[PDB]
């Protein structure tokens, strides 16, 4: 299986320098062209440039020449992509890929990286609280009962939630995160189940935020309430 | 150096229509040009290369066509899972290979009211001074909805913020969430914690409440 995949997000300050990678498998490294593209949040796609690893042969469009290096490390069939001083524009997703192409036909781009988020910011990362959203007769209907994960004041972005280690994945909705007035990120992951489960099966969030190295498992317990004085 | 123009920037489409989103090349570029699929949270990934080739594991029903400095993607029976936004891209430059701007294809579907669910604070985090109450509004369809906070029957306003969720690729619907967030000691001055909520699918507003000390 070809796979490119990339290092993790990072969040550094305007002026600090950085290498990001992509590391390359499941095919000949040094017979296809390397790929980068740029997407802010939303959108579109922006492409960079590109890097062939036989020769270190590297392609920038006007747009990032200056500021950007691509290179390659053959022995660990990595590509990099490298600022020498990060600006606060600079904060977007970065994809790596690896150019293909059939016959003589013009080329396209695929497979891709799952793409690195870089965030420039003057300010120190915050890692999340996390909270049970329980189920109850108040998340409850039909049958089916909701209940989630409150992952709260974080900085910056992103937070992968999966539910029971990635087993659980129906029903699921990770809203995108919003920002408080306070400058932090907060975010709900919930998920609807058979509301004859909730004693029988267990529930827990699996919340990890890299940039702090915040990983916090959180068992989610359904809560009976009574409603009387 | 090749200028790709994409239109339209957004449409909206029922399951069945046949769906056209044009690309057009500030010089002519022969067949050199792919169109790809990203959907939210996702890389994307190729649909069709040099101009008509549809990829292998691609749908038949997403085909390409035009040569020159205009081509035009079409999906003949638009699906749910097909929710994304849509690229070309010219590979006739010398690796120079820009990107359209993307059209986003939304799905039109048939009203679909609010499951309407309301979660207090957790006892954990009143134990760190903070109360946010979470309103989940699930799988409704337009997207528009009206979400009111009231607190022993006073409205609130500026003390909640809404998420919404993109269209699901199953049944075209969205999820909403609107966290009322307050102090532990504001939280404690109050009983009654209701999310009203106003939407096309309902014939009158729904309303979830809770009484702190419930449960």
């Amino acid at each position: 299986e070809v796979q490119l995949v990339q290092s993790g997000a990072e969040l550094k300050k305007p002026g600090e320098s950085l290498k990001i990678s992509c590391k390359a498998s499941g095919y000949t490294f040094t017979n296809y062209w390397v790929v980068w593209v740029r997407q802010m949040p939303g959108e579109g796609l922006e492409w960079m440039g590109s890097i062939h690893p036989r020769d270190s042969d590297a392609r920038y469009s006007l747009s990032f020449e200056g500021r950007v290096t691509f290179s390659v490390d053959k022995s660990t069939t990595t590509a990099y992509l490298q600022w020498s001083s990060l600006k606060v524009s600079d904060s977007a997703i970065y994809y790596c890929a690896r150019l293909s192409q059939v016959s003589g036909w013009s080329p396209w781009v695929g497979p891709w990286g799952q793409g690195t988020l870089v965030t420039v910011s003057s300010a120190s990362t915050k890692g999340p609280s996390v909270f049970p959203l329980a189920p109850s007769s108040k998340s409850t209907s039909g049958g089916t009962a909701a209940l989630g994960c409150l992952v709260k004041d974080y900085f910056p972005e992103p937070v992968t939630v999966s539910w029971n280690s990635g087993a659980l994945t129906s029903g699921v909705h990770t809203f995108p995160a919003v920002l408080q007035s306070s400058g932090l990120y907060s975010l709900s992951s919930v998920v609807t189940v058979p509301s004859s489960s909730l004693g029988t099966q267990t529930y827990i969030c699996n919340v990890n935020h890299k940039p702090s190295n915040t990983k916090v498992d959180k068992k989610v317990e359904p809560k009976s309430c009574d409603k009387l004085e | 150096d090749i200028v790709m123009t994409q239109s339209p920037s957004s449409l909206s489409a029922s399951v069945g229509d046949r769906v056209t989103i044009t690309c057009r090349a500030s010089q002519s570029i022969s067949v050199s040009l792919n169109w790809y699929q990203q959907k939210p949270g996702k890389a994307p990934k190729v649909l069709i290369y040099a101009a008509s080739r549809l990829q292998s594991g691609i749908p038949s029903r997403f085909s390409g066509s035009g040569s020159g400095s205009h081509f035009t993607l079409t999906i003949s029976s638009l699906q749910p899972e097909d929710f994304a936004t849509y690229y070309c891209q010219e590979t006739y430059s010398d690796l120079m290979y820009t990107f359209g701007q993307g059209t986003k294809v939304e799905i039109k579907r048939t009203v679909a009211a609010p499951s309407v669910f309301i979660f207090p604070p957790s006892d954990e985090q009143l134990k760190s001074g903070t109360a946010s109450v979470v309103c989940l509004l699930n799988n409704f369809y337009p997207r528009e909805a009206k979400v009111q906070w009231k607190v022993d029957n006073a409205l609130q306003s500026g003390n909640s913020q809404e998420s919404v969720t993109e269209q699901d690729s199953k049944d075209s619907t969205y999820s909403l969430s609107s966290t009322l967030t307050l102090s532990k000691a504001d939280y404690e001055k109050h009983k009654v914690y209701a999310c009203e909520v106003t939407h096309q699918g309902l014939s009158s507003p729904v309303t979830k409440s809770f009484n702190r000390g419930e449960c």
